[PDB]
């Protein structure tokens, strides 16, 4: 048939066989996650180690987006960073025209267009790709993943990659400890956590351990990295548990 | 692999001579017969509409006699709906060669011109080869009255005398043995009633199932005049022959 | 066959495979060079004595001082000719110096290597391949007498003797060991009439068969036929020797 | 209005010898009767031992020695590695300038 | 199976099975190794001849004075890429009175690949190159595959054989990262690391053509008497 | 068929008969009757409002939609092509004749714009034919009342009597032998409610047939005395409660 | 191509479209051409025999180019329309800019780079079109003749012949015209020319056309009486 | 064979790509009610669960366009948001040229040609989403346009878009013709929105609460979506009644 | 100024009853140079007659254009173009060009062939319907025919009584106008007759 000949071609089946591929190459790729605190949102990250020639954190997949917007992806890699690097052309117009650094729910749409359109031209391939992206603006905190349907929502927390089963099961716990999720600088004990047992699903290769956040309180409402020993006192906390 | 002939009349034909090409023949055979006879007299051209029954107002139908020029007409056989572009594409370019020049266009020339389009649908992507056949009358000063058959191809030749589309095979030959070239055009006008008569199931055949048009040097100071003769002007022809 | 984006399992394009296949087919170009000089020869080809074998040609100055031989798809060689003349005259223009002849090379490869059925970071008024190899020999000053092997799978080749045509499988293996340091003007001229020889049933008569040179001194210079006639008559004698 | 083109003056000489070459400039640029550097370079080396100075306006001066510098920069690369000679350089700013004639 | 005959088309593997095609030209490609210290960041590459009487080809090609690149896999492609690198050098130059960085050159290449296979035609990729360079924070090596994905290493090989490099690499990482301030010292391990990946060929001048940049020395290609030192 | 020269349709068909024209007519003729008598004084057309639900307000369907104020058109097919159709048939009607002669197009003129319309939209290998034959009704002075069918080939040619949709073979036949030209307007606006009957009957109620005359002037449509030299639109339009009223002056 | 892609170079590595390009021109009739040492001939049968036509008014297959060029063909008439004017273009081109009269020779090249061009072109094709461009250069007495294939490429010959046919008479040619010895009269060249086509033509004035062309400019058509002379002559010395 | 699955036109008369549409409307598995009320146009549809999904107040459906001017999506949420902005772009063009925003059959018109259009080009496909426009229009009034992937559009005195439609349709049918109004008389908007709760209910033979409806009502001059609790106030008159 | 006025010359159109009488010099003169005695400014498509003044290479690149589109019109209505639909026509094509303008005062005038009556019109530069049925004047001496025909004028006019009046007033005026002399040229349209009339006058 020329559904399996063509992309963007409705199929009794309601979706194109090109959508239903896309979805297993999101996959692909460690696990991402974010969690919106009282006062932000916390983005972590499973940097894989392969080997000792690469070199440590540096080849890393979190980019910082205006500078408010943290941004990261799990997927095919070289669609994501192209992703990234169209999302700032967006951001760019924004705010010459504007004069103001994009807010979140507005930057998703603009995004959520992009894709959308790939989905209706067989010409240009859809991304193959889940954006977890957001950070601290006017309107608050805010926290949107947008899967390669076009589709977006927001989220009190969310999950990409291979571990997403475990990261999401420990997630339902974040909620009853307390529904608006907790305090940035717990939040990013209780995240390093998440992603170690989300390691057991990539635990071929060792790992190192990244975390960022932008959150209000302690970031100063901009997106910094936690670092150095507020990442270490993280680290110890992470493998205390899993033993 | 394969992936190739299957948009495009650039790519060659297995045959070597396009596929399409004759496809566009055969449209040309499903419309109805024309015929021209060229004498120095002047030229007929007379053509059995492809409409038919008294349902539709036939005699209101003008769908295969058009003029060009005043001097230039064409009967038409093929598709219906392809002519109407191509009637339109030639009043523009005949009438601007008459601004440029002040000078009828030589009919050799116009149709020239439109046997380049034809062939540039072909040549150039996979646009069809237009599937319509013209019969050019036509008068040029120099070579007296010239009459020209066109082909889908992009191509057209002159001819004494033609038959084109249905039953081309049979008006021929009959045309064959009457012919002369000093025919008359009184006799000219007899001759294709006839013609149309017996390669038409209708004996009688109706006036307003038959159009006729001449195009006569036999108008005043030896001018050309092209009359085409109305519907009841056949209709007297008919009684004429006495087969009504 | 198959698109410019379509890559064989092997890893190499599918038309660069299928354009090596006719360079077989066309003419027999064999060229030593010397430091002297480069020798250039062509079998001209008659194939009837109605064919009128001296007006057709087969190398061509493209240069005052560099010259070019075709074999492969002479359709193609057209264009090439014509980029080709265009491209040295630039350089003449714009920096008035010599012709290198690596950079008219360089030049070449741009335009023949850029086939697309569209691209969008580069104008495609290509589709399809140009398969054609040229022999682009020449003297350009600082680096003296050079031969290029053009070749349209990718990157040029220098060489000191190369085969190309039909007559290439033959010639090529012969010209490992009879390649030597210590070919003159004369020899040089000598072995190209040799091998061409051998190498093809077309019998070596100056009617089909012609030589060319490239000295600094005079330019690239074709030679008058006369010339030639007198060095197939001496090949006959040193034959006939031994 | 927007003056077309304007002004900075100082002076420049090119002397040949027969084994040298030497090209001065003063370091004194003025607009108008105020001394904008008292100090101020403006003969530039772009490589293979040319020096270059564009005197008069100095945007006209800047923009052309920028675009000078990128040409030999450019010849080396595509050329493999080969000095670009005096007499080239000279017929290359030729055709800018002439490009710039408009 | 029609996925790799277009390029429009999710394959169910998730990645056109045309970028993997397209690695393959990657390993008939010249065997090169790339290595690094902070200090300093060296290629060694072979050159492959086509005939005997035929001149070895350089397989380095110089970008600008404080760059270069390795190649291995299809040329069509290379001259493309080649005169990008120098666009991109240029550019942040002139504009920016700064050399470009590694570390830009690499995601602005991912970018340009991947519209390429998302697009109908146009040009998708089949070269990998191993570019040096020299930027603020010294010395870098990365490497460009042509699928579009980018990563820093202190050593990698590509082409055929890369199995013993590969060992080499990894034995003697501890050892070379340690090594810095000598040039010498380092170039002289990539002759060695290339000695592995060879089976049954000399070591040669002509062979064995290397490049270095770093803080001290500017993009220089050394042959003849210059790798006869090291080798 | 579904050649491979139909792949796309730049390209000839292997019979000499296009494709896609074939399976146009299919989509006409599953489509609802419509009917069109040409009078001496007048045209009637005359139609059935395709079945809905009762909730839809199906008086949004007006089948018969006007070209430009004097002239209408009706149709049977595919009702989403047909209202794109009239929107690029309205524009070409008044950028074409209204701004170099400041009016109406006559009939002839106007009909003649959108047969081309419909060729070269089958000649890009891309767009399709619209799934609609028209009916094209209107009026002038220098060539009379007019009534034509305009093919989806791209061809057009003028009726005495004609019909469209599925009952065509029915109406045709019946108003070939109840009804000749001789007969006025007035007569023929009988004629065709009872031929609409035939077609299928039930509810007749003048809120699911849509009935229109072109005819006299109309003066209440002038909108205005001005000159006494300008004439109101030729077209009127019924009210349910006239067409109701026929049934009972039938 | 929705996403068939329609690209061609073939697994031989010569395109399809030049390999169907040749048998368009067999079909087509056959023209010859046979120079002198001091006139070029063109013979081209002509269909005449076909019914009711006015040889007048339908266009020539010779068609002036220039006062000292003239071209003919075999295969696709269609084809070879545009052609034409193409080459009436550069004729006039020639002369405008370099100032001086077209030669035979430049002229050859602009008619073979159309079709080539289009090899070497997405959409368009090669021209199924094979030709022989022959006139006399003014200020020489040289006669000069040429064959141009669809490929787009030329050679010069001292006689050929193209379309229908091809082998057969080129085998009268090889025999009975040479090299060596090529026509010294004019009259003697229109009677071999002649003498092939009555191979292939079999006889009819009309449907055998002579196109003489003597040196500097003069272009004439050979009078219907003198191919009616060569005939008959010929009929006499076969009794023999 | 080839073209009827591509968008180029089919033997048949009606393209596959329609109703392949159509099918895919019914996965999302969402109701919708319509009416028209007497000052106002109610309308509600059923709202999936939060899992998390954005706000837990308001997940997102119907679609503020303009003042007056509110749009329900039955069916895919890419093409919903797809959708959304060409209604938002048309919205402005048309407010320039007029002053005013677009009345509402008007509008559902103009989205009606873009989707037939969309079908001739033959690498793209049509939407797959079912709009339905609901506005007070100030000279039309009340009015409900429902605007289908075919490229067809027809108004309504109410309407019901999903898998469980003809439950609801056949309800509000015999109301309506026993009534033998198309509006819901009440004045006060408070009020048509409480009749149409207890519609819904009835119809689908469910219960309902908050986060399983979403309610915009539309009243002169204003489009307002109500607030999570303010669907609970309704909904609770009803219940202790 | 304007170049309508470096070559001056005058057309004049009169209404009789069911008749019509259009007049011009056939002095076209450029300033002192007096080039011909014969240049033509009426010229006519059928029945409608097309007067045409001004700038000189305007007005032959401007009849061969409305040549050409009343050519295109009489084969696609299939009937003669009428008084009419030409006037609205003309003026539409002068706004056409509003820049670089059109340096000519045309005058259409006709019998209609469905109404019988006698229509007059008359258009600016960048074109308008200017309707007065009396008379259009036109050209540099425009004034003086105004007041000259305006004090002569009696409606209606048998063929006979018409032919004095506009012989009169073209007459004098281009006695008393420098660039309007030599020759005249008068089409008396009876009702679809065509008697042609040159005048004589005294010429200088």
């Amino acid at each position: 048939t020329g559904y399996d000949l063509s992309n963007s071609v409705f199929s009794p089946d309601g979706r194109n066989f090109q959508v239903e591929y896309a979805v297993k190459a999101v996959e692909n790729g460690t696990t991402s996650i974010g969690i919106k605190c009282n006062d932000g949102v916390v983005f972590a990250v499973e940097k894989l180690i392969t080997s000792k020639l690469l070199v440590p954190q540096k080849n890393v997949k979190i980019q910082v987006v205006d500078r408010h917007i943290g941004c990261v992806y799990s997927g095919l890699i070289p669609d994501g960073r192209h992703l990234v690097n169209r999302g700032r052309e967006e951001a760019a117009s924004f705010k010459k025209l504007y004069k103001t650094p994009i807010p979140i729910p507005a930057f998703a749409d603009r995004l959520g267009q992009y894709v959308q359109a790939h989905t209706l031209y067989n010409s240009v391939r859809p991304f193959g790709v889940s954006t977890i992206f957001g950070g601290v603006d006017k309107n608050g905190a805010h926290l949107y993943m947008l899967e390669p349907s076009g589709s977006y929502w927001g989220y009190k927390g969310a999950a990409t990659g291979k571990g997403r089963q475990s990261a999401k099961a420990e997630l339902e716990k974040l909620v009853d400890h307390h529904p608006e999720g907790l305090s940035a600088r717990e939040a990013v004990k209780q995240a390093a956590k998440i992603i170690y047992l989300a390691h057991e699903d990539n635990k071929e290769k060792d790992f190192e351990l990244e975390i960022s956040w932008c959150s209000l309180s302690e970031t100063n409402g901009l997106h910094k990295f936690v670092k150095g020993d507020l990442l270490q006192e993280a680290i110890d906390f992470a493998q205390k548990e899993i033993n | 692999g394969s992936r190739r002939y299957d948009s495009r009349t650039t790519i060659f034909s297995p045959e070597g001579r396009l596929y399409q090409v004759e496809y566009a023949l055969e449209s040309i055979s499903h419309a109805g017969t024309a015929i021209g006879i060229m004498a120095s007299d002047g030229i007929v051209l007379a053509a059995e509409r492809k409409v038919t029954s008294t349902l539709l107002e036939q005699d209101t139908s003008t769908e295969k006699l058009y003029k060009l020029n005043d001097k230039i007409a064409v009967a038409v056989a093929g598709l219906t709906a392809d002519a109407e572009i191509l009637i339109n594409t030639a009043r523009i370019h005949a009438q601007n060669y008459l601004k440029t020049y002040n000078e009828d266009i030589p009919v050799e020339i116009l149709v020239r011109r439109l046997s380049d389009i034809k062939q540039g649908y072909t040549q150039h992507g996979g646009l069809r080869p237009f599937g319509v056949s013209f019969i050019y009358a036509g008068y040029d000063d120099r070579y007296g009255y010239q009459l020209y058959t066109s082909n889908p191809s992009g191509n057209y030749t002159g001819w004494k005398a033609i038959s084109v589309g249905a039953n081309t095979s049979a008006a021929q030959t009959l045309l064959q043995m009457d012919y002369k070239d000093d025919m008359k055009v009184d006799d000219a006008i007899e001759l294709a009633l006839k013609t149309l008569s017996k390669t038409t199931d209708s004996s009688a055949l109706t006036y307003d199932r038959l159009e006729f048009a001449t195009i006569r040097k036999g108008a005043n100071d030896g001018e050309v005049y092209q009359k085409i003769f109305k519907p009841q002007e056949i209709k007297d022809i008919l009684v004429k022959t006495g087969i009504t | 066959d198959r698109g410019v984006s379509t890559f064989s399992p092997e890893g190499r394009l599918f038309q660069v495979e299928y354009s090596l296949e006719a360079i077989k087919l066309g003419s027999t170009a064999i060229g030593i060079a010397t430091k002297e000089g480069v020798v250039l020869g062509v079998e001209k080809r008659a194939t009837s004595p109605l064919l009128e074998s001296d007006s057709i040609e087969k190398i061509v100055e493209i240069d005052r001082h560099i010259g070019c031989a075709m074999s492969g798809l002479t359709a193609d060689a057209r264009s090439m000719i014509e980029h080709a003349r265009t491209a040295a005259v630039t350089h003449n223009l714009y920096y008035d110096e010599d012709i290198n002849v690596e950079s008219l090379t360089q030049s070449v490869c741009d335009l023949a290597l850029r086939f697309g059925e569209g691209a969008s970071g580069e104008e495609r008024l290509m589709s399809r391949p140009f398969g054609v190899a040229l022999l682009i020999a020449g003297h350009d000053a600082d680096d003296g007498y050079q031969l290029f092997h053009a070749e349209p799978s990718g990157t040029f080749y220098r060489y000191n003797a190369k085969a190309i045509g039909s007559g290439s499988e033959g010639a090529q293996a012969e010209l490992l060991n009879e390649w030597h340091s210590s070919l003159t003007l004369k020899e040089a001229e000598l072995l190209v009439l040799k091998i061409l020889k051998q190498v093809m049933e077309e019998k070596l008569d100056e009617n089909n068969a012609q030589l060319s040179c490239i000295t600094k001194q005079d330019g690239f210079k074709i030679y008058d036929n006369e010339k030639t006639a007198e060095l197939i008559k001496e090949l006959k004698e040193k034959e006939a020797a031994e | 209005q927007f003056n077309p083109y304007g002004d900075n003056g100082g002076t420049i000489l090119g002397i040949a010898g027969e084994d040298f070459a030497v090209l001065a400039g003063d370091t004194r640029n003025i607009t108008d009767y105020s001394i904008n550097s008292r100090y101020e370079p403006k003969v530039f080396d772009c490589g293979d031992n040319i020096v270059m100075s564009a005197n008069g306006f100095a945007a006209d001066g800047d923009a052309l020695v920028k675009r000078f510098k990128n040409s030999v920069k450019w010849y080396h690369f595509d050329h493999n590695d080969k000095k670009l000679s005096i007499n080239s350089a000279a017929r290359n700013i030729q055709h800018l300038l002439y490009g710039k004639r408009f | 199976n029609n996925y790799d005959g277009d390029t429009v088309t999710f394959s169910p593997t998730g990645r056109l099975f045309q970028v993997e095609y397209a690695l393959e030209a990657i390993k008939q490609g010249s065997v090169t190794v790339g290595l690094r210290s902070n200090t300093h960041a060296v290629l060694v590459a072979l050159k492959r001849n086509a005939d005997e009487l035929s001149s070895y080809q350089k397989k380095i090609i110089k970008c600008d004075e404080h760059m270069g690149l390795s190649l291995a896999g299809l040329a069509p492609d290379a001259r493309v890429l080649s005169n990008y690198l120098r666009q991109q050098c240029n550019y942040s130059s002139l504009v920016f009175n700064r050399k470009l960085a590694v570390e830009r050159a690499g995601h602005l290449l991912c970018d340009k690949a991947q519209k390429n296979t998302q697009s109908y035609g146009g040009r998708p990729y089949g070269v990998g190159l191993l570019i040096i360079g020299y930027d603020k924070s010294g010395a870098h090596l990365l490497e460009f595959q042509p699928s579009g994905n980018v990563t820093e290493l202190y050593g990698t090989a590509i082409g055929a054989r890369s199995q013993g490099a590969k060992t080499y690499l990894e034995r003697t990482l501890d050892t070379f990262i340690k090594i810095d301030g000598n040039p010498d010292e380092l170039i002289k391990a990539g002759v060695e690391a290339i000695s592995q990946s060879l089976r049954d060929e000399s070591l040669t001048v002509d062979n064995l053509s290397i490049a270095i940049v770093g803080k001290d020395t500017p993009f220089t290609i050394y042959d003849g008497e210059a790798v006869a030192k090291y080798i | 068929m579904t050649d491979r020269y139909s792949f796309s349709l730049t390209t000839f068909s292997p019979s000499g008969k296009l494709g896609q024209i074939d399976y146009a007519l299919t989509a006409v003729k599953q489509g609802v009757t419509s009917l069109g008598i040409k009078a001496t004084n007048g045209v009637v057309i005359a139609t059935e409002k395709k079945s809905s639900s009762p909730l839809a307000m199906s008086e949004t369907l007006s089948k018969v939609s006007l070209l430009t104020p004097d002239i209408g058109a009706v149709y049977s097919g595919m009702g989403p092509d047909y209202r794109v159709l009239v929107d690029k048939s309205r524009k070409v009607a008044h950028t074409s004749y209204k701004r170099i002669y400041g009016e109406y197009p006559p009939t002839k003129l106007l009909v003649s714009e959108v047969a081309k319309i419909m060729q070269e939209a089958t000649q890009s290998g891309g767009v399709r034919p619209f799934g609609v034959s028209l009916l094209i009704a209107g009026h002038d002075e220098f060539n009379g009342f007019s009534l034509y069918q305009v093919d989806p080939s791209g061809s057009y040619f003028p009726w005495k009597a004609t019909a469209i949709g599925k009952g065509s073979v029915a109406a045709k036949t019946f108003l070939e032998k109840r009804w000749n030209d001789e007969l006025e307007l007035e007569d023929a606006i009988h004629i065709a409610l009872l031929t609409l009957k035939e077609s299928v009957e039930g509810e007749f109620n003048g809120d699911t047939i849509e009935l229109a005359i072109i005819g006299d002037e109309n003066p209440d449509l002038l909108g205005y005395t001005g000159i006494p030299t300008d004439k109101g639109p030729r077209f009127r339009k019924l009210t349910s409660q006239e067409i109701n009223d026929r049934l009972e002056a039938l | 191509g929705y996403d068939r892609a329609l690209s061609i170079f073939s697994p031989d590595g010569h395109i399809f479209q030049v390999e169907y390009a040749l048998e368009a021109v067999k079909r087509g009739t056959c023209a010859v051409g046979v120079k002198g040492k001091n006139c070029v001939v063109l013979g081209c049968e002509r269909r005449s025999t076909l019914k009711l036509q006015d040889t007048r008014i339908t266009p020539s297959k010779v068609s002036k180019i220039d006062s000292h060029v003239v071209l003919s063909f075999s295969g696709l008439n269609a084809d070879s329309r545009i052609l034409i004017e193409k080459a009436r273009v550069e004729a006039q081109s020639h002369r405008l800019t370099l100032e001086d009269p077209v030669t035979v020779e430049y002229l050859t090249r602009y008619v073979a780079g159309v079709q080539q061009r289009y090899t070497q072109s997405g959409g368009v094709r090669p021209f199924g079109v094979s030709t022989l461009i022959a006139g006399f250069d003014p200020r020489d007495d040289e006669p000069k003749l040429y064959q141009t294939e669809p490929s787009g490429i030329y050679s010069s010959w001292s006689a050929q012949t193209i379309g229908r046919n091809s082998k057969t008479v080129r085998e009268f040619l090889e025999k009975n015209y040479d090299r060596k010895e090529p026509p010294a009269t004019v009259e003697e060249c229109v009677k071999l020319t002649v003498r092939s086509l009555l191979e292939v033509v079999q006889t009819g004035a009309k449907n055998i056309e002579i196109t003489v062309v003597k040196p500097d400019s003069d272009i004439v058509a050979l009078s219907s009486e003198e191919i009616n002379q060569y005939v008959t002559q010929i009929e006499q010395e076969k009794q023999e | 064979g080839y073209d009827r699955h591509i968008t180029i036109f089919s033997p048949e008369g009606r393209l596959y790509q329609v109703e392949y549409a159509f099918k895919a409307t019914n996965q999302t598995n969402i109701n919708s009610l319509a009416v028209r009320g007497k000052d106002c146009t109610v309308v509600i549809s059923q709202k999936k669960v939060p899992d998390k999904l954005l706000d837990p107040t308001t997940v997102s459906y119907i679609f503020c366009i303009s003042r007056t001017i509110g749009m329900v999506v039955n069916g895919p949420i890419p093409d919903a948001r797809n959708a959304a902005l060409r209604a938002k772009a048309e919205a402005a063009e048309f407010r320039y040229k007029y002053g005013y925003d677009m009345p509402c059959d008007v509008l559902a018109k103009r989205m009606a040609n873009l989707s037939q259009i969309y079908t001739q080009r033959a690498y793209m496909r049509p939407l797959g989403v079912i709009l339905t426009f609901v506005s007070v229009d100030e000279e039309l009034g009340p009015s409900i346009y429902k605007t289908d992937p075919a490229g067809y559009y027809v108004g309504y005195k109410a309407t019901a878009t999903g898998p469980k439609q003809q439950e609801i349709t056949t309800n509000l049918e015999n109301h309506f013709k026993k009534s033998k109004i198309d509006h819901i008389n009440e004045e006060s908007w408070e009020k048509v929105v409480e009749f149409a709760i207890t519609h819904m209910i009835d119809a689908l033979g469910t219960e309902f609460s908050k986060n399983d409806l979403e309610v915009g009502v539309a009243t002169k001059d204003k489009f307002f979506t109500l607030s999570a609790e303010n669907i609970e106030e309704r909904l609770v008159a009803i219940a202790e009644q | 100024s304007d170049p309508s006025s470096i070559n001056g010359g005058i057309v004049v159109a009169m209404t009789g009853k069911d008749c019509v009488a259009i007049a011009c010099d056939l002095r076209l003169g450029s300033q002192s140079l007096g080039v011909s005695n014969k240049f033509e400014k009426i010229f006519h498509y059928g029945h409608v007659f097309l007067g045409i003044t001004g700038l000189a290479t305007d007005v032959t690149t401007l009849n061969e254009m409305f040549r050409y589109k009343t050519n295109l019109y009489k084969l696609k209505e299939e009937r003669a173009i009428e008084p009419e639909t030409f006037t609205q026509l003309v003026s539409s094509s002068l706004y056409e060009r509003r820049f670089g303008p059109y340096f000519v005062g045309p005058v259409v005038a006709g019998i209609n062939s469905k109404s019988g009556k006698p229509f007059i019109a008359g258009f600016d530069l960048i074109g308008c319907i200017d309707e007065a049925k009396d008379f259009i004047v036109s050209g540099t001496a425009s004034d003086q025919l105004f007041g000259m025909c305006e004090s002569l004028y009696e409606p209606n006019l048998e063929p006979e009584d018409l032919f004095e009046t506009i012989s009169q007033a073209l007459l004098n005026a281009a006695d008393r106008d420098a660039l309007s002399g030599w020759g005249a040229v008068v089409y008396i349209i009876k009702k679809d007759e065509v008697v042609k009339r040159y005048l004589k006058m005294r010429q200088d």
